[PDB]
RNA sequence: AGUAGUAACAAGAG
RNA sequence: CUUCUGCU
């Protein structure tokens, strides 16, 4: 069931 | 090109230069001295600059600056900036000081063209300017002429010699100081007109020799900046009120002269001019910014500014204290030595002062 | 009816109207001749105004130094130099109290800038003074030649690109017993260990050239490559620092700058009580540079390097050692003349620790006889004071640090204060009950600063009511005013090439309506003016004008050759077309639309002869000196043109001692363009590799010859030749 | 990145007065707290370097004294309001451009 | 629009007659 | 070919050869600008003065064989010199035009494609449309705006990737491409730049241009989109605004930050309105964006945000509900909450003042790769149930539900240098900084957060701070669901007279207390058609057009506030000044204000014009009696409380009584006329509510006193009061 | 002579 | 003399 997440301002962790 | 004459060869001063020598051939000479660093020699202050400064801000009919078209104006921003700009042109073409912006910009690009391509050779340079009158006719105007000399600038600091010749009808001897570097000839007499008929006043052509540097003359051909920094200005003071008002006060401060600002002074007290009166007197003031400027200059502007600005916080009750009110009058008064702009230009700040407290 | 500008005054506030009383319409006062004089009078107003402190002699150099660190208190309001160590470590103490971990994280991130910092970052700037040659030469070419005499010598470590290699090898030269260098008649110099220390601290001078508002002139400092390597560091520690300081004005630039300012200066007016009075003192430091000692800046330093690494203390702490041993060229020298014998001649610097003082004038041989004792291998010993010192960012911080001293809880009094400082400039707000509580608010700020050796110039300084300053020529009134006087300069011809030239004149009028207050009608006069200046200097005026100009007649051809002459170019005698709706759109895409098929070739050829393009880092960028600053680096958006050609270069020269530089510089540009055409992206980003550029450019050739052959891009026989003159380049090469 | 030799004995000798070794000083920094330096160094200091602020009045700013000389003298490249100029109403000759001709 | 400020043969620009 | 005859034609010369050899290619770097020329320290003149020379260009060698050296007027186009320091011949001004004029010429199609950020800007400028101009009081504030917007979808590294990729596609290196846009773009540039002669340098320059994010910081009134950026010159003046819309598309995004931005200022401006669902009604259909009606748009544009879905719920159009946070769109299920400011201390000392909600309250959280149940309590995490689709998504989701949380244990958590001012020291939102800090490292986070057992249910396995899930432990409560979690739906509401959005069981969904109150900026320029044009203009806009308003119409408020103050405290005027006034303190304002008033007209003479237009905004709000004394008003504008002090000037509100103007923020307001009733005659009568000021003091009734321990005073009395900056005073009790 | 002002220019190196 | 140069 892929879905978005609307506004987003995150990068990939590590 | 003039014939490298006995008179041009002293008048353009050369070979006055000393011949050039390693230090290990003449160490022994008796008179071998440092260059003179004296400081420069003081004067006093005289009327003729503020007679000057006075006819600078006069209105001509002869009109000196036709700019170039733009591209088409769309946005009504723009429609509106051309409204504003004309009554600008307007005002600011008429102006003497733009007679002497083109004069002045005129001879300083000649200069340094003739400096660049005739370095070794004396060339003659008309002095000749362009406007147009009342009925539109296109009509050219000679000064004079000046006689170039040899132009082997190296250095942005170095100077060119050249032998400036105005017609005129003026009594030297009338106001001798004025001219204590000139030699004036009467060599005619003009048929001026009057309205009585006619007047025969005698021309007096003022020949001197006078010298410019290449820094002096590429900032000289852009004098034409003058023309922004007063006309900006202007308009700082006409979008505040448009925007206290929020409409456009270009015609209320033009035409029908609603507003009025303390401009001049007069036996009566201070006199009040219109926005075109300050446009005008702005534009003077930058013009002989530009043809009057020296070091001098400088350091009086700054430190009088911080003179200034201590005397507008007093104005404006912010019990303004100073460390050293002394020391920096003392930095003010040492940059009042010779050029009179300085002088005039500290006289009036005399007059604000006296004018301001009270 | 005598008119006085002034009186306008009376009207309008003074902030209003300040671009009023700007005269940067005329010439700026340039320097004549020498800076000796100015050189002189600076190390001698150093040394006396530290006169009271410890005299020593080095036991490298030889020379003569002074220490005014823990001197005498100042008994006068005389400018004084004696900074007391444990002052300066209390404000730093305090400093790092009032913001935890501030130098923790600034050396954590200096530390890895340290690791990650590259040998070319030393190209960067201007005006570097090459010890090999005694003369101030680009910092590429001096960097260069740096490296050629460092690795006759033997210090190979520089090799592996990064600048604490090379700052290592700086270290080793320090320890090397002689020196070997080059000079041209390509001849050898040997240098000794003390002779090479001199050169290796020295700095050059010269006189700063087209400063405003000041009347008499003053000497600038350039230091040598040697120095700029740990500078670097020092500086880079002290932005690091700065940036995580609200008081410190300095790092950021432009419009950052004046919102971070108008920010700071809020928020500081907010958070004061209501109850208390607050007054705003306006005013620079009086013989900053000449009072700020370096060993502070080494206190500094090693108390901000606390608990880091030792080799980072050591790297950071060898600005400053360097510095307080640093020696100033005194110049170009002396010019005499003889009126009777008319003739002239210069005796240089070098001669003035045994010339005659009789030749002098009065001035001038107080000078002299003032430096004589200090005067070493013709350089004058300046360990006192920082002459044009690069550690702006540091002195900065010092000066923040002493502002920030000011809160209610290192006072321990009603009286509190705070402020912004950027280099010598700053401006202090000090909240008060009472007037006698601001009184002893200024008097204990001021004594601190001098405790710290600042020291505020009375002279050139007032107090007000909080509300109005100045702070680095921005006019603040309840809000900084636009003045526009500042960048009058900026207008006109710039005079990089004659499509640049547009491009940054229109980009120019752009930035200042959007910036300085440029009014729209202002706007377009101004764009007229430029244009006609524009067409006046470049010849380009229009085809169907009169004018006559030696490029009078291609022009007119081109006019009638052409069909639409609305798209020809102003550079091509095209007629303007911009206005305030298209400031920011390039001239060449504004008139694409209407330039005709054929012009529009020709001109875009990229075949064309006239571009030349140089490295990323210099693509659509120039460089521009405002009326207050130092140069700043400006990008205009310009399509590639004929039109963007290069200017000529100076051959001066070409007729000295010097020229084989030059040639060699020609050598050099013959061997990189070559480069070029076989690694496409050498300009683009930054080649990287150990092996020759001949080994290189040949592997290369080898494998794209290769490649070309087998997609079939070239013929059997070109292969077999290309590798024929790859084998005889690989035999060149041995043979030697 | 060690110091030593030459760079050692500059170091050494770039110190203030008391100090005489650079690990001496830096281990005086390491170690060093705030002790109230400053209020004491205060104290001993003269009370007469101070920033006394003089009241600017109405009454205080004086005129600028300018120079008793003799009188300046013109100094501009051309002549400003005493220039006359020989003109032709209207530009109809051949060579209209040429500053010779028009002369 | 004329620019008009309510302040022969001028020296300047006279005329000749 | 020839670059090898080259090459051996340079090895054959034995200097050149040793250059070859010796020089690396790492040492290629510093020899590549090894020069002579020093970079001119006045090029205006020197460009000025070596155009009257003959030859002052530079052309490449090769010109000679493509220019006669003289045209047919017998002017040497070029010189057999060389340029001093290369190759390169030394040629006039005529050779370019000689070129210019019948030089060789090529196709030029290309330019357009590889000059595509220049050729944009004439092509959206051709199909731009202007409005009318509108003369206003300008407030522009500095900040970082776009000036290349660059691909919204690629990072640095991601545009770098794909320039070196098209433009040098053999010196690629090791980097390779790892993305559907990087791969769409780099096949479109290529398929673009076939056959192109264009030199590869300017073809990077202009690829980094488009790609590569640029932002500069701009003294910005409009829209901060780089479409509005470019043009900013011609449509922002100091006293003026030109209406513009740019042409071509707008970027979604944009206009969702611009929708939310405006929603948020009508929200905040309504809300102190009497008939809020009325005012919002009518700005939203007054309202623009970008030269696009509100109205419209909120019909088109979901922008789930706590305004938008109460502007929509006003429209009558169904709502979302929801929030986008972190990334993660939070829909609340259950429970309610209500903010409040708490200051904090974090790991690294540094006190921020954080909006931190109370009660319990359940949320739902989709994300691109993950979905989660959340339960949380006023700064605690009760539950979450993370379902997310890797291992890299999961410690997403649950670093995002932890900031949310606002935990102090997370706080506490907060390590090495994270700065919550920029170098403008703007303060920043904490929540954000604090997230983008945790997503930057979350070891230090998910070590401190806590760990607690787990009760075995089918379905839900615990997660350590490791990463690696366990069976037994788990991080304080958190879940990891491997069946996944369910889903958006739009539902109908209920739309109350006070904004208060209801369900159709009537539970109370969305009110305007939950509204964001940073004011911040928009990307595109919002307009506004109305008589107020400043209604929902920021904070510093609105103070200086309020009190520009009130000057401009005192000639008429002066007589209403004589007559009829009661209805004029009424007007519409100061209702967007009162939505800067704190509500706490919204009543006990105007109770004072109202009051002080009420004393200055009962007090024959003392009228103060200065203290009218200062004091008069602040009377707009109901009264609320008290006894408290307040010696400044306190206005929020952009998260900072400006201070209004009732008796002076103060950098905020200023009157210079030298030029008779006022000054709000630095912006000038306007002069006041000469008034002959004034006649303040020494006594104020407006600083103390119930006190007039009688002048200097006398060191006779008293020392000194408190504003606050004057209270002490009963009736008739006189005593010294230090009221103001540090200006004692007598004053009576009545 | 003149520019100009704390030191130069009034050509310089071959 | 001629050659070379106007920021080196
Ligand atoms: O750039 C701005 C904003 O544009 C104005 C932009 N933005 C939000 N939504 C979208 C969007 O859908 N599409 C685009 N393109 N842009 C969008 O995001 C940025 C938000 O900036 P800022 O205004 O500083 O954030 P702000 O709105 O003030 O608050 P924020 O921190 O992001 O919080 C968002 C909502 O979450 C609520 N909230 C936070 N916490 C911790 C809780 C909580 O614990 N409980 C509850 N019930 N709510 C919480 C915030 O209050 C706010 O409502």
């Amino acid at each position: 069931a892929a879905a978005a997440a609307a506004f987003a301002a995150a990068a990939a962790a590590a | 090109n003039m014939k490298k004459t006995s008179q041009l060869k002293w008048a353009l001063g050369e070979n006055m230069a000393p011949e050039k020598v390693d230090f290990e051939d003449c160490k022994d000479v008796n008179d071998l001295k440092q260059y003179d660093s004296d400081e420069p020699e003081p004067r006093s202050l005289a009327c003729w600059i503020q007679s000057e400064f006075n006819k600078a801000c006069e209105l001509t009919d002869s009109s000196w600056v036709e700019l170039d078209e733009i591209g088409e104006d769309v946005a009504p921003i723009e429609h509106i900036a051309s409204m504003r700009r004309n009554y600008f042109t307007a005002e600011v073409s008429h102006c003497r000081a733009t007679e002497y912006i083109m004069k002045g910009v005129y001879i300083n690009t000649a200069l340094l063209n003739a400096s660049c391509a005739a370095m070794d050779d004396f060339q003659l340079i008309p002095m000749i300017s362009k406007c147009r009158t009342k009925e539109g006719r296109r009509k050219t105007n000679l000064y004079g002429f000046i006689i170039k000399g040899r132009s082997h600038l190296r250095n942005d600091t170095d100077v060119v010699n050249f032998v400036s010749m105005e017609f005129s009808l003026t009594d030297p001897r009338l106001e001798p100081h004025k001219w204590e570097k000139y030699c004036v000839l009467e060599i005619g007499d003009m048929l001026l007109r009057t309205a009585v008929g006619q007047v025969s006043r005698p021309m007096f052509l003022y020949v001197r020799t006078n010298g410019t540097s290449k820094i002096k003359m590429k900032w000289g051909m852009e004098m034409r900046r003058c023309l922004l920094q007063s006309l900006q200005q202007i308009e700082s003071m006409i979008e505040a009120e448009s925007s206290v008002k929020e409409k456009d006060l270009t015609k209320e401060f033009f035409e029908n002269k609603s507003e009025t600002w303390p401009i001049g002074e007069s036996p009566k007290g201070v006199e009040e001019g219109s926005i075109g009166k300050v446009c005008r007197t702005l534009l003077a003031k930058s013009v002989f910014n530009s043809l009057y400027a020296s070091p001098q200059l400088e350091g009086f502007s700054a430190e009088s500014r911080k003179l200034l600005l201590i005397v507008q916080a007093l104005r404006d009750n912010l019990e303004p204290g100073t460390f050293d009110l002394e020391g920096l009058y003392e930095a003010i008064e040492e940059c009042l030595i010779n050029d009179p702009w300085v002088l005039l230009n500290a006289s009036w700040f005399n007059s604000f002062l006296t004018h301001a407290l009270r | 009816m005598d008119v006085n500008p002034t009186l306008l005054f009376l009207k309008v506030p003074v902030q209003n109207a300040i671009s009023t009383t700007f005269p940067y319409t005329g010439d700026p006062p340039y320097s004549h001749g020498t800076g000796t004089g100015y050189t002189m009078d600076t190390v001698n107003r150093t040394h006396k105004y530290s006169e009271k402190g410890k005299w020593t002699t080095n036991t490298e150099t030889g020379a003569p130094q002074l220490n005014p660190i823990d001197g005498p208190l100042p008994e006068d309001n005389e400018p004084s130099g004696y900074a007391q160590t444990d002052c300066v470590l209390e404000a730093m103490a305090f400093l790092e109290e009032s913001h935890p971990g501030i130098f923790e994280n600034s050396c954590l991130e200096t530390m890895e800038i340290v690791q990650q910092t590259r040998v070319d970052k030393l190209t960067q700037g201007r005006q570097t003074y090459d010890w090999t040659l005694n003369r101030n030469q680009p910092a590429a070419t001096a960097l260069a030649n740096t490296i050629e005499v460092f690795r006759s010598n033997g210090l190979t470590a520089n090799e592996s690109g990064r600048l604490i290699d090379f700052l290592k090898d700086v270290m080793d030269s320090m320890d090397k017993e002689e020196m070997e260098i080059t000079t041209h008649g390509k001849k050898k110099q040997r240098l000794n260990k003390r002779s090479y220390l001199i050169r290796a601290l020295t700095l050059n001078t010269m006189t700063k050239d087209a400063e405003r508002g000041k009347l008499k002139r003053r000497a600038i400092a350039t230091p040598g490559m040697q120095i700029r390597g740990f500078v670097y560091f020092v500086e880079a520690l002290a932005r690091s620092i700065c940036e995580k300081l609200e008081q410190s004005g300095l790092p950021v630039g432009g419009n950052e700058k004046k919102a971070k300012l108008a920010n700071v200066v809020r928020k500081m007016m907010t958070n004061s009580q209501d109850t208390e009075l607050s007054f705003t003192i306006t005013g620079d430091n009086t013989k900053w540079n000449e009072n700020q000692n370096p060993r502070m800046f080494l206190a500094m330093i090693t108390y901000i390097t606390r608990n880091q690494p030792e080799w980072f203390r050591n790297v950071l702490s060898i600005a400053p050692i360097m510095f307080s041993n640093k020696m100033a060229r005194l110049g170009k020298g002396y010019m005499f003349e003889s009126k009777s014998m008319k003739l002239r001649t210069q005796v240089p610097a070098e001669m003035l620790a045994n010339i005659d003082l009789k030749y002098f004038n009065k001035s001038t041989r107080e000078k002299i006889e003032k430096i004589r004792p200090l005067l070493i291998d013709g350089t004058a010993s300046l360990s006192p004071g920082m002459m044009m010192g690069m550690f702006n960012m540091l002195s900065t911080v010092l000066g923040v640090s002493i502002l920030n001293l000011g809160q209610k809880k290192y006072t321990k009094t009603t009286y509190w204060w705070d402020g912004l400082q950027s280099s010598d400039d700053f401006a202090l707000i000090v909240n008060a009950p009472n007037h006698e509580g601001i009184q002893a608010g200024v008097d204990r700020f001021y004594r601190t600063c001098k405790l710290v050796g600042i020291n505020m110039s009375k002279k050139k300084s007032y107090i007000n009511r909080t509300g109005t300053f100045e702070f680095t020529s921005f006019f603040y009134r309840y809000g900084f005013v636009a003045n526009f006087s500042m960048e009058l300069p900026s207008f006109g011809v710039s005079g990089i090439n004659e499509s640049a030239d547009m491009s940054v004149g229109v980009t120019v009028i752009k930035n200042n309506m959007i910036n300085n207050d440029l009014g729209p009608a202002t706007a377009q006069m101004a764009l007229q003016l430029f244009i006609k200046d524009y067409r006046y200097t470049y010849r380009c005026h229009r085809g169907d004008t009169q004018i006559q100009t030696r490029r009078a007649f291609e022009l007119k051809k081109l006019w009638e050759q052409t069909r639409s002459k609305a798209g020809l170019l102003v550079s091509d005698g095209g007629p303007n077309l911009y206005n305030i709706r298209n400031l920011h759109i390039p001239e060449v895409c504004l008139k694409w639309e209407l330039m005709d098929e054929d012009y529009q070739g020709r001109l875009c050829n990229p075949m064309n002869p006239f571009v030349s393009h140089k490295e990323i880092d210099s693509v659509n960028n120039a460089v521009v000196m405002p009326a207050h600053g130092p140069a700043k680096s400006m990008e205009y958006d310009a399509v590639a043109t004929t039109h963007s050609w290069i200017p000529k270069r100076n051959r001066s020269i070409l007729n000295t001692s010097q020229r084989g530089i030059l040639e060699d510089e020609q050598m050099y540009q013959k061997c990189c363009n070559l480069f070029e055409k076989f690694f496409p992206s050498s300009s683009y980003r930054r080649p990287v590799g150990i092996s020759s550029m001949v080994e290189a450019m040949v592997s290369r050739a080898r494998i794209d010859a290769r490649i070309d052959f087998e997609s079939g891009r070239i013929k059997k026989e070109e292969f077999a030749e290309i590798m024929k003159i790859c084998s005889t380049i690989e035999e060149l090469r041995r043979q030697k | 990145f060690e110091i030593t030799g030459t760079m050692r004995r500059l170091a050494d000798q770039s110190l203030p007065p008391n100090f005489s070794s650079l690990e001496n000083f830096r281990a005086y920094v390491d170690g060093f707290e705030p002790n109230g330096c400053i209020e004491g160094k205060l104290s001993q200091m003269s009370k007469e370097v101070n920033a006394r602020i003089e009241p600017f009045l109405r009454t205080t700013p004086r005129p600028l004294r300018l120079p008793d000389g003799p009188p300046c003298s013109q100094r501009s490249k051309f002549l400003l309001m005493d220039a006359l100029k020989l003109s032709i109403e209207d530009p109809s000759h051949e060579g209209e451009g040429i500053p010779l001709y028009d002369a | 629009y004329s620019p008009t400020s309510p302040s022969s043969y001028s020296p300047t620009s006279p005329s000749y007659s | 070919m020839e670059r090898i005859k080259e090459l051996r034609d340079l090895m054959s010369q034995s200097r050149t050869r040793e250059i070859l050899t010796k020089t690396t290619v790492d040492h290629m770097a510093i020899i590549k600008k090894y020069t002579s020329g020093r970079q001119e320290k006045n090029p205006a003149l020197r460009m000025k003065w070596m155009m009257a020379m003959k030859y002052p260009i530079t052309a490449d060698k090769r010109i000679m064989e493509m220019i006669p050296e003289r045209n047919e007027q017998g002017q040497t186009l070029w010189s057999k010199t060389n340029d001093a320091g290369s190759d390169r011949v030394m040629v006039s001004p005529l050779a370019v035009t000689w070129w210019n004029r019948n030089g060789p010429t090529t196709s030029t199609v290309h330019y357009p494609k590889v000059y595509k950020t220049y050729f944009e800007k004439v092509e959206r400028l051709k199909h731009g449309t202007f409005g009318p101009v509108h003369f206003r009081n300008q407030v522009k504030i500095r900040r970082r705006v776009d000036i290349n917007p660059g691909h919204a979808d690629l990072s640095a590294k991601e545009a770098q990737d794909v320039i070196m990729e098209v433009v040098f596609p053999n010196e690629v290196g090791a980097r390779i491409l790892t993305s559907e846009s990087q791969l769409t773009i780099t096949k479109e540039k290529k398929k673009e730049l076939q056959d192109c002669k264009i030199a590869p340098l300017m073809v990077a320059y202009m690829l980094e241009r488009e790609l590569v994010r640029k932002t500069r910081f701009l003294p910005v009134a409009g829209g901060t989109s780089s479409v509005y950026i470019e043009v900013l010159h011609l449509t922002q003046g100091t006293c003026w605004e030109q209406m513009y819309t740019p042409g071509g598309e707008v970027r979604n995004d944009d206009v969702d930050q611009s929708l939310i931005i405006a929603a948020r200022n009508i929200v905040r401006r309504a809300t102190v309105s009497a008939d809020p669902l009325a005012s919002l009604l009518e700005m939203c259909h007054s309202t623009q964006i970008g030269g696009v009606r509100m109205v419209d748009i909120l019909r088109q544009n979901p922008t789930e945000e706590q305004a938008v879905d109460i502007c929509k719920a006003a429209m009558g159009l169904r709502i979302s509900s929801s929030f986008s946070f972190g990334g993660f769109t939070f829909k609340r299920t259950s429970g309610s909450s209500v903010k409040r400011e708490e200051e904090v201390l974090t790991g690294n000392l540094q006190t921020l003042k954080i909006r931190v909600h109370e009660g319990y309250e359940e949320f739902t959280m989709v994300g691109r790769r993950a979905t989660a149940i959340l339960r949380k309590a006023t700064r605690r995490l009760i539950q979450l149930i993370v379902s997310g689709k890797d291992e890299q998504s999961i410690a997403e989701a649950i670093i995002v539900a932890m900031v949310f949380s606002q935990e102090d244990c997370m706080i506490k958590a907060v390590r090495g240098d994270l700065n919550f001012v920029n170098r403008a020291n703007q303060r920043l939102n904490p929540m954000h900084q604090l997230l983008r800090h945790f997503q930057k490292d979350a070891k230090v986070l998910f070590q401190n957060w806590g760990i607690e057992p787990i009760d075995n249910v089918m379905g839900m396995i615990g997660i350590l701070p490791d990463m690696t899930p366990s069976t037994e432990m788990s991080l304080r409560g958190v879940r990891v669901s491997k069946m996944g979690v369910d889903s958006t739906e739009r539902v109908v509401v209920s739309i109350d007279r006070f904004l208060r959005v209801r369900d159709q069981r009537g539970n109370v969904l969305l009110s305007p207390e939950e509204v964001s109150e940073t004011q911040g900026t928009e990307k595109l320029t919002i307009t506004y058609s109305s008589s107020m044009m400043w209604e929902i203009n920021g904070p510093e806009s609105v103070l200086v057009n309020t009190y520009q308003w009130i000057i401009r119409n005192w000639e008429n408020v002066k007589i209403q506030w004589s007559q009829d103050p009661t209805m004029l405290y009424n007007k519409m005027e100061f209702e967007p000044f009162q939505s800067l006034v704190p509500k706490a303190a919204r009543g006990q304002y105007s109770g004072f204000v109202r009051v002080l008033f009420q004393q200055m007209r009962d007090v024959l003479g003392t009228f103060d014009t200065v203290q009218i237009i200062k004091l008069l905004p602040f009377a707009a709000a109901p009264p609320e009696q008290s006894r408290m004394q307040f010696s400044s008003l306190t206005v929020n504008v952009r998260g900072s409380g400006m201070r209004i002090v009732v008796r002076g000037n103060s950098p905020v509100f200023n009157y210079n009584k030298a030029t008779k103007r006022l000054t709000v923020l630095g912006k000038d307001a306007g002069a006041l006329m000469e008034d002959p009733d004034e006649g303040t005659a020494g006594v104020e009568s407006a600083v103390l509510r119930g006190f007039l000021i009688l002048g200097k003091e006398n060191k006779r009734y008293g020392p000194a006193l408190s504003i606050n321990e004057l209270s002490n005073l009963a009736k008739g009395e006189k005593a010294n009061v230090l009221i103001g900056q540090g200006d004692v005073v007598l004053v009576m009790k009545r």
